[PDB]
């Protein structure tokens, strides 16, 4: 099958330049153009440009005036995009896409790369539990992190029904916070183990947190 | 420039309902592509060359049009069709439409409310976080109020909401009240009060700082 694999998320200080990769497989790397598509909250999909790998040919979206330098490497099956000088207008998700078999439509899409442009420093998240009491509900609070994004899952992927991972919220502090919660029968909260897996690559953090019933020492039993 | 204009920017349909969005060019155009997007994932290409259904797309979908107006159409809306859909043509600039957020309307669901007191480990670091979950509800709008003892709280909480679930089509909301160790331990009762169309009577959830 056809696949495009993008580089991880990034933090760059304004006026520096990011170079982001797209690894193409399952097709003749030189038959198809590689298209680069931008997306900010609010502004939806805008086209940045394209490269036909190793024919020297590449097209700049007028808007960008030489800033979006589209290169490629035909025996690495990897196309690139460098963004020349950075403002926060660049803070977006960037995609690569390959056009169709016989048709000028973006038929295959990268997974996306979040670039954040800010002078602010990287911070890993503090992960705190959200402990059930009393269909019970539990989760984790992925607090005080920067930049976006973080991933969250449960039982290393094994648990997905009733999972709600919320949008991140920017805090007064200039740091982000989000919650992931899962609902589960409370007749399992004895020895059905629950762990939220929090990965935030910009700070190279990984946290595997057990959310436990904080059943205290004041009461009685169940 | 040829400018693509999409209508209606936001719309809602019940199951079985026939829906018809519209992408209009400020000039003439010979084809229209459509891509479907659900929050936080790559747009899937959906309908290409005006009418041709991309692999894997249900046949209840159909596209068409000509020259100055092209459209997207679902013969009978279904849960999994609720998404944002962008029209797109290469002679046009900007190249893409601004999209149409198609939502699925359905029978009302009252939110389950859960409250969470700050965790032990968090407290021993500086601040506090009391989280309130309004879970699995229809529609989006809900009122949440934080009641610390007597008082009501203003300018010290934040909200976040999921997109429409694919299964049931319900939302889910979370409120975080942030108040330091000091002011956390300077108080006793922590309440979360919830209003909703499905809620005939408000729902309150609470706990006392040192209690079980």
């Amino acid at each position: 099958q056809v696949q495009l694999q993008q580089s991880g998320p990034e933090l760059m200080k304004p006026g520096a330049s990011v170079k982001i990769s797209c690894k193409a497989t399952g097709y003749t790397f030189s038959t198809s153009w590689i298209e680069w598509i931008k997306q900010r909250p609010g502004h939806g999909l805008e086209w940045i440009g394209e490269v036909l790998p190793g024919s020297g040919k590449s097209n700049h979206n007028a808007n960008f005036k030489g800033r979006a330098t589209f290169t490629a490497d035909t025996a690495s099956n990897t196309a690139y995009m460098q963004l020349s000088s950075l403002t926060s207008e660049d803070s977006a998700v960037y995609y690569c896409a390959r056009e169709g078999s016989n048709n000028n439509a973006l038929a295959y899409w990268g997974q996306g790369t979040l670039v954040t442009v800010s002078a602010a420093s990287t911070k890993g998240p503090s992960v705190f539990p959200l402990a059930p009491s009393s269909t019970a509900a539990l989760g984790c609070l992925v607090k005080d992190y920067f930049p976006e994004p973080v991933t969250v899952s449960w039982n290393s992927g094994a648990l997905t029904s009733g999972v709600h991972t919320f949008p991140a919220v920017l805090q007064s502090s200039g740091l982000y916070s989000l919650s992931s919660v899962v609902t589960v029968p409370s007749s399992s909260l004895g020895t059905q183990t629950y762990i939220c897996n929090v990965n935030h690559k910009p700070s190279n953090t990984k946290v595997d947190k057990k959310v436990e019933p904080k059943s205290c020492h004041h009461h009685h039993h169940h | 420039q040829i400018v693509l204009t999409q209508s209606p920017a936001i719309m809602s349909a019940s199951p079985g309902e026939k829906v018809t969005m519209t992408c209009s060019a400020s000039s003439s155009v010979s084809y229209m592509h459509w891509y479907q997007q659900k929050s936080g994932t790559s747009p899937k290409r959906w309908i290409y060359d005006s009418s041709r259904l991309a692999s894997g797309v249900p046949s209840r979908f159909s596209g068409g049009g000509s020259g100055t107006s092209y459209s997207l159409t679902i013969s009978n809306m279904e849960a999994e069709d609720a998404a944002t859909y962008f029209c797109q043509n290469w002679r046009s600039s900007p190249t893409f439409g601004a999209g149409t957020k198609l939502e699925l309307k359905r029978t009302v669901a009252a939110p389950s409310v859960f409250i969470f007191p700050p965790s032990d480990e968090q407290l021993k670091s500086g601040t506090a976080s009391v989280v309130c979950l309004l879970n699995n509800f229809y529609p989006r709008e809900a009122k949440v109020q934080w009641k610390v003892d007597n008082a009501l709280q203003s300018g010290n909480s934040q909200e976040s909401v999921t997109e429409q679930d694919s299964k049931d089509s319900t939302y889910s909301l979370s409120s975080t009240l942030t108040l330091s160790k000091a002011d956390y331990e300077k108080h006793k009762v922590y309440a979360c009060e919830v209003t909703h169309q499905g809620l005939s009577s408000p729902v309150t959830k609470s706990f006392n700082r040192g209690e079980c």
